[PDB]
């Protein structure tokens, strides 16, 4: 019989592990998390002070 | 020695010429310095045309009250200018405060913050009185550059 401590070492991660690098992390179930954060992307303006026409 | 003297003359001939004036929307002044692009009293190609932007103007007339607020902002327009400049100082705010003068926020003059060259002394600056700053302006013009 299998358990669960068998069943963790063919867990999402890299099937044999170790090698240099480790800095994968298993897949989300549904694709990413928005990566919704960085970059406003608000352009500031100094549309005023004097002569725009306007 | 004569040809040399008369092209001196023909470079300030553009300038006796065209002025481009810069559109300082700052005060009271501003509306009737609008009265100088109205027909009954005109500069309208008569040497002055209107276009705005501090880069491509000659002559930057200063139209109302300067605060402390106003004071960085006019002074980099100016340096903005090219080098042959001139300004025209138009209204008694433009001169040391119409009232103001004694009050907290208004700078005193505009000869604090940029040199000018032709006082407007005229508080409602009549159009008639207007046209002497150009008309007077290019009569100031009379040598340049004698070596
Ligand atoms: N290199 C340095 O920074 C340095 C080092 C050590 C000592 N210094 C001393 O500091 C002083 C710096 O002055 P500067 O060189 O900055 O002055 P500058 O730029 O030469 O200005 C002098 C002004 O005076 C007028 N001028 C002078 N001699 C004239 C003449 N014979 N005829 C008609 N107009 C004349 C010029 O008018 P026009 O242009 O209309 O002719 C010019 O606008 C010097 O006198 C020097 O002894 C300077
Ligand atoms: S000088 Fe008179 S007209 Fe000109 S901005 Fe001042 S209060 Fe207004």
């Amino acid at each position: 019989q299998p358990d669960v401590e068998w069943a963790e070492q063919y867990g999402g991660a890299v099937m044999y592990p170790t090698k240099e690098t480790a800095h994968w992390k298993p897949p989300p179930w549904n694709d990413v998390d928005p990566p919704k954060d960085t970059l406003v992307s608000n352009l500031t303006l100094n549309f005023g002070p004097q002569h725009p026409a306007a | 020695e004569y040809v040399v003297a008369k092209l001196d003359d023909l470079i300030n001939w553009a300038r006796r010429s065209s002025l481009w004036p810069m559109t300082f929307g700052l005060a009271c002044c501003a509306v009737e310095m609008m009265h100088m692009a109205a027909p009954r009293y005109d500069m309208d190609r008569f040497g002055v045309v209107f276009r705005a932007s501090p880069r491509q103007s000659d002559v930057m007339i200063v139209a109302g009250t300067l605060t402390n607020k106003m004071a960085p902002a006019l002074r980099k327009v100016y340096d903005q200018m090219p080098e042959p400049r001139y300004v025209v100082s138009m209204g008694s705010c433009a001169n040391g405060g119409g009232y103001y003068h004694y009050s907290y926020s208004v700078v005193r003059g505009c000869d604090r913050i940029v040199p000018v060259d032709i006082y407007v002394p005229g508080c409602p600056p009549t159009a008639e009185a207007l046209l002497y700053g150009i008309l007077q302006l290019q009569k100031k013009i009379k040598r340049e550059k004698r070596l």
